[PDB]
């Protein structure tokens, strides 16, 4: 990252500062990189966190600087619509089976995260369109 | 018998 | 399914019959006979030879021979038809088809066992075969598994004792007096009251007198006295022809003989001595287990009284404070069939037979190691 | 090799056979690490492996990818306790336990829904294995029979019960004549044992009949391997057959008072087992039902009076005593009152029975003898003739009630369904113990050599060479039981041996097999008891009873004495239809099964198994090592094991594809050349792939973590723009 880059970043960094010190908790630090246009997983968030137990992660406290080098290790199609297609072959897939799959299996997220993330792009039977809704989450 | 008796 | 045959060829009589029957299917005298006259119609039957039951139909024209005398076979080609006769007319059964089983006294030349055997398997071609000595056959029959055999046949009287399942080979005596020479010693007798009876189908006519109306004589010098004081034991018999003779005290005067062979002119002692003496032989453990276990065999042990006059004289010889047994069932003119109908029926026997393979690989010699 | 921490295992415990761990650690090649709480755990100079979750309760036990005893028994304990489903598959064999508890299961909607329907499309019921056999039986004319095999009070003459009521249904009066018969056929033929109470001491048949459009005739009934030794003697706490009991609690009711009956305990045959009364159950009223059943099926009251005084004369016969008067003759005393009344209940002179029962006539063609015989002997005559009586009085029983069965017009082809004792341990072990474990080896041998057939003919429904297959072959301990030198034949050797007792006997059978047969073996600590290794198990059993249970021999002049009465009709008309009287127990025994197996022979079996989950009752409650004991004397487990090498698995190509393309025959073997190296692994049929033992669960596991990879990359992706879209909510 330039110069140019630290300042955008750093600026994007001080509006997760929710107390004012500069720094951000390793708990917001996943939720920062992806902000910033990453696509880490929770384990690689977690590694370059170095995998912080429940108490550092909940107090443990980074400024800017500390969180900088854990960004640039996170930086560092075809598999993504691959990985849609298992679930697909008329490119659709099951709003029940989303839900269930993405709520259970993986990175299980929270019910109303899958509402918000599937909203638009399911038609009237649930289906969506994957390559729709895969640049839609890549843009 | 072959001595000893008749038979 | 198969069965066994079990036949036993006395000096007086053939038994025959299967293995499993309750008693022998076929009883006839071991007896053939040849006509000895001109024929004089044509016609008329030609047979060469009456075997048993047919030689004693027809006896006044006939000479019957027996080809046993003293237990051994003294000529085969007749002994050969009385087979035949059996097998054949008799059991109306095929040999080539059944095990058979054939029994001879325990002494006699080892001759008549090589011979015995190879008419089996070369003229008759029987699949399998054994010899068994008639004292032990009595115990099976007598259901013991200890005893003194006392047997006598038609032509031969033998002890045996048999401890426990274990014969003793030393221990075994043989006499060759028997129910023909009784015979023949009641026709020299019988002479002196004045009736005669010369020839060989005559000699049958004294068997049945000895067979219905003799006795033995519990004390020999009191009945005798008693006889000569009196007719109180004098009965008659009627003849064929029906001539009646009556007789005194002679009638138990031949089995007497039994007890005294001097009178026959024999050296050996009475049945009681010589089984004595044969329980001497065994050792001292044994002897309480004979002395209880006394069983008679044969036919010639049919007398009534012999049974008495056997414990009252063995007693007599015996150590007081033994107790003198003797065992005598009616059954027991059978009872060596009937012991060899029970030993051939059992599973163990089945290992044990002379198979036509393995005669046909020995030779005849094969009965003297594998039978005894 | 797969374990992995959280991985599971099953492992011993000294009350459960099984119990579950979970592995907490995993390794490669001599200590496991266990949670239960937690234990550590040796191997050994490998654990057991589970099968994953959502296979397990699968309605076919073959359906498992992992197949072993703890998979087995924890699938038929949640399959019970938690569904309430009692039927179950493995392979062909259906296996039932009783619920003992009435269930809506067995209603006729149940009927209507299984009629017409395949045996993998409905889940297991008695009425699938019913309509099979029925569609067998159209598919083609050969006689189709069916099999049902356990512990006594298991459940198979209630099983049989609705597999009748099946057909009666669906072709359907029989019904109610077969299942009014069975207050007859229990009272006569089923007994008390420290099992049990109400044990079948036979085997029983029945065959259904049909048109040639397979409407329903009527019915034949059969019998075979009767107990006729229970008659005379017991064991201690057993009783003999339930009608004598019956009997003799009725014997104060003015129709019997002529039978001049003591109490229950008066009777020898009766007292022996010190054990009058079953709990609960009133005998006295019991035999009414018997009697209801009688007149509904047709024999008249004048025969029914003729059957008590025919029972009551066996029990008087026990209570004759023999003086002994040398030590060769037996003798009957001056007057003897119970042979009194046993000529009174049957008209026989008394003299007459006293000179014949106490002596034996011997007669060749040309004379008769007549022989003393020793108190042993006259006792063995005297037994073996009311063992004799009650044979042929039952056997006249089963002619009368066939008869109502019995219809005119003949039927096209027959359904026969049977009720059989199953594989048996005692904790003393007697002649008829070895006797049902005996005919339990022969049903087994038939068993074993039909699912071989079944397999065979399955392969080459498909290309697959047959030579892969083997079975469990249990012949050489048939020839050791049945052939000549053999338990049975030196017993009866022993019999006519001049003396004969356990321990001449014992040395006979160490003498001929001791080291000669792999399968028979002795303990170690007594010349008595002589050890069978039996397809199950290996059961020690005692000569200490053998002979006297073993001995059977009746002389004809008795026989000719009881042929000889005009008191009644009865007595004689049971004598019509030798070399028979000679026959000991053990040879009537053998013929008899052979009977039976020529007749199951003939016609294509198919099975049931029925095991009882405690041996003391709670309703529809499960104890396990009663089940592992009942379902190793199956042989269930054997079938298992020989199941679990070889192939135990089949997929359809179109079920299996669809799946596995998460990664046309030619593209899913390709799939498979990837996913799996070794083609040893897996076989193709036509229609089917073949895999070996959890191989599938391998494929599940690869599935998964292919599952995993791809819904993390989705749930990434999903993260990093919903990041994004906070942060500009965070700006907004
Ligand atoms: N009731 C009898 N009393 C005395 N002797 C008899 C009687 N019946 C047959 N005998 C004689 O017994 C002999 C037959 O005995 P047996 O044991 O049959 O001889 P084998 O068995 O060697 O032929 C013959 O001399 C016969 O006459
Ligand atoms: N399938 C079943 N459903 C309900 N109850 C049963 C079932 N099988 C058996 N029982 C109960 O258990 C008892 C014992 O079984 P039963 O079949 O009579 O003895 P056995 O197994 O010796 O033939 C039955 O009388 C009945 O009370
Ligand atoms: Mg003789
Ligand atoms: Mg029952």
């Amino acid at each position: 990252f330039n110069k140019d880059q630290l300042e955008e970043f750093k600026e994007a960094f001080e509006l997760f500062d929710r107390v004012g010190d500069g720094k951000i908790l390793y708990s917001q630090c996943g939720d920062v990189m992806r902000a910033l246009g990453q696509n880490p997983t929770n384990a690689e968030v977690l590694k370059v966190l170095g995998n912080p137990k429940s108490d550092e992660l909940k107090s443990r406290r980074v400024d800017f600087e500390t969180f900088l080098p854990m960004l640039q290790a996170v930086a560092k199609y075809e598999d993504y619509l691959e990985g849609f297609r298992v679930f697909d072959g008329n490119g659709k897939v099951m709003g029940a089976e989303l839900r269930h799959v993405l709520t259970t299996l993986g990175e299980k997220m929270t019910e109303e995260e899958v509402e918000t993330v599937l909203a638009g792009h399911e038609d009237s039977n649930g289906c969506i369109n994957y390559e729709a809704f895969l640049k839609h989450i890549l843009s | 018998w072959x001595a000893x008796c008749p038979a | 399914e198969t069965t066994a045959l079990v036949c036993d060829n006395g000096s007086g009589l053939v038994k025959a019959g299967f293995a499993g029957d309750d008693a022998p299917r076929a009883v006839f005298p071991s007896i053939v006979g040849r006509p000895r006259h001109q024929g004089v119609m044509v016609g008329m039957g030609q047979k060469d030879s009456y075997v048993g039951d047919e030689a004693q139909s027809k006896r006044g024209i006939l000479t019957l021979k027996y080809p046993i005398e003293h237990g051994i076979i003294t000529n085969w080609d007749d002994m050969e038809k009385i087979w035949h006769h059996t097998f054949y007319n008799e059991l109306r059964v095929a040999p080539e088809e059944h095990p058979t089983l054939l029994t001879e006294a325990p002494l006699n030349p080892k001759a008549n066992r090589e011979k015995m055997t190879q008419i089996m398997f070369e003229t008759f071609n029987v699949p399998a075969m054994y010899v068994a000595i008639q004292a032990v056959l009595s115990l099976y029959a007598s259901g013991r598994t200890t005893g003194i055999v006392l047997d006598s046949g038609d032509g031969v009287t033998h002890n045996v004792p048999i401890y426990e399942g274990y014969a003793l080979p030393h221990a075994i005596m043989r006499l060759d007096l028997a129910g023909r020479d009784l015979t023949d010693y009641l026709m020299k007798i019988l002479t002196e009251r004045g009736y005669s009876f010369v020839t060989t189908a005559e000699r049958e006519i004294v068997r049945d007198i000895k067979e219905k109306l003799c006795y033995v004589a519990l004390d020999f010098e009191n009945e005798m006295a008693t006889a000569a004081s009196s007719s109180s034991l004098e009965k008659s018999y009627e003849l064929p022809d029906g001539q009646v003779i009556t007789i005194g005290n002679e009638r138990f005067r031949c089995p007497e003989t039994l007890f005294q062979p001097s009178f026959i002119g024999m050296e050996s002692a009475g049945i009681h001595e010589t089984t004595y003496n044969s329980i001497m032989k065994c050792d001292i453990d044994i002897r309480k287990d004979l002395y209880a276990n006394n069983v008679m065999s044969g036919g010639t042990t049919m007398y009534p009284g012999i049974a008495d006059r056997m414990q009252k004289e063995i007693t007599a010889l015996a150590p007081s404070t033994m107790k003198i047994k003797i065992i005598a069932p009616p059954e027991r003119k059978y009872s060596v069939w009937i012991g060899g109908s029970i030993l051939a029926s059992l599973s163990t026997f089945q290992q044990m037979w002379i198979t036509k393979q393995e005669y046909d690989e020995a030779g005849p010699s094969i009965v003297h190691r594998k039978c005894f | 090799e797969l374990y992995t921490k959280y991985a599971r295992v099953w492992i011993p415990d000294p009350e459960e056979v099984w119990k579950s761990a979970e592995l907490l650690k995993d390794y490669k090649p001599k200590v496991l690490q266990l949670r239960l709480k937690d234990l550590e755990y040796c191997l050994d100079p490998l654990p057991p492996l589970r099968n994953p979750d959502i296979l397990v309760g699968e309605n076919d036990l073959t359906a498992l990818s992992y197949l072993h005893e703890p998979a087995v028994l924890h699938n038929l304990k949640v399959r019970f306790i938690d569904s309430k489903l009692i039927y179950t598959y493995c392979g062909i064999v259906l296996v039932a336990i009783n619920p003992y508890e009435q269930l809506p299961i067995y209603g006729e909607d149940i009927i209507n829904a299984y009629s017409g329907q395949n045996m993998g499309d409905m889940d297991p019921h008695i009425f699938a294995v019913a309509e099979e056999a029925y569609k067998q039986m159209a598919r083609d004319e050969r006689n189709q029979s069916i099999i049902v095999s356990g512990e006594s009070g298991a459940g198979k003459t209630v099983s049989a019960k609705y597999a009748m009521r099946y057909f009666a249904t669906v072709s359907g009066n029989v019904e109610e004549k077969v299942l009014a018969s069975n207050p007859i056929m229990e009272s006569i033929g089923n007994a008390k044992t420290t099992r049990n109470d109400n044990s079948s001491r036979f085997g029983k048949y029945i065959e259904i009949g049909f048109d040639k459009r397979y409407r329903i005739i009527g019915a034949n009934m059969r019998t075979y391997l009767l107990e006729k030794s229970r008659v005379v003697f017991q064991a201690e706490e057993e009783r003999n057959y339930h009608i004598f009991y019956q009997l003799c609690a009725s014997a104060a009711l003015p129709e019997f008072k002529t039978l001049r009956l003591g109490n229950a305990n008066y009777f020898h045959y009766t007292k022996q087992g010190g054990s009058p009364v079953i709990d609960g159950i009133d005998d006295a009223k019991e035999m009414v039902n018997t009697r209801q059943a009688c007149t509904l099926l047709g024999i008249s009251d004048s025969y029914q009076m003729g059957i008590f005084r025919i029972l009551a004369g066996i029990l008087h016969l026990g209570n004759v005593e023999f003086a002994s008067r040398d030590s060769d003759s037996c003798a009957i005393p001056p007057k003897h009152d119970p042979l009194t009344i046993f000529c009174d209940l049957m008209g026989v002179d008394y003299e007459e029975m006293a000179h014949w029962l106490c002596h034996r006539k011997l007669a060749t063609a040309t004379e008769t003898y007549i022989k003393p015989i020793s108190k042993l002997h006259a006792i063995n005559a005297r037994d073996a003739l009311a063992k004799h009586i009650y044979a042929n009085l039952f056997n006249w029983i089963v002619d009368h009630v066939n008869k109502a069965l019995h219809s005119t017009v003949k039927q096209h082809s027959f359904i026969g369904v049977l009720d059989i004792y199953g594989f048996e341990t005692f904790e003393i072990n007697s002649f008829e113990q070895f006797c049902i474990n005996y005919a339990n080896e022969k049903l087994q041998q038939q068993f074993n050599m039909h699912v071989f057939k079944l397999e065979q003919e399955e392969y080459m429904k498909e290309q697959i060479p047959w030579t892969l297959i083997d079975f469990y072959d249990n012949q050489p301990c048939i020839n050791l039981i049945e052939a000549k030198m053999g338990v049975l034949d030196l017993l009866d050797e022993e019999c006519k041996m001049p003396k004969g007792s356990d321990d001449t006997w014992a040395q006979k059978l160490y003498n001929t097999h001791l080291n000669k047969c792999a399968l028979f073996e002795k303990p170690r600590l007594s010349n008595k008891a002589f050890i069978i290794k039996h397809f199950a198990d290996k059961v020690e059993y005692q000569c200490e009873g053998f002979l006297e249970k073993n001995k059977d021999t009746v002389y004809e002049e008795q026989i000719k004495v009881l042929k000889s009465s005009k008191k009644f009709k009865l007595l004689p008309e049971l004598f019509q239809d030798s070399k028979e009287h000679k026959k000991t127990v053990g040879h009537q025994f053998r013929n008899s099964l052979h009977l039976l197996m020529e007749t199951l022979n003939a016609t294509t079996p198919h099975y049931v198994r029925c095991i009882k989950p405690n041996d003391f009752k709670f309703p529809f409650t499960f104890d396990e090592k009663r089940a592992v004991q009942q379902l190793r004397a199956c042989g269930v487990l054997e079938t298992i094991r020989i199941s679990a090498a070889g192939f135990p698995s089949r997929w359809t190509y179109q079920e299996f594809f669809s799946r596995y393309r998460v990664l046309r025959k030619q593209t899913c073997k390709n799939v498979l050349e990837k996913l799996i190296l070794d083609k040893d692994k897996y076989q193709f049929g036509k229609t089917k792939i073949f895999f070996r033992a959890g191989q599938v669960a391998y494929l599940e596991k690869i599935r998964a973590d292919k599952l995993r990879a791809a819904c993390i990359r989705i749930q990434k992706t999903i993260r990093g723009w919903l990041m994004r879209k906070k942060y500009m909510r965070m700006r907004r």
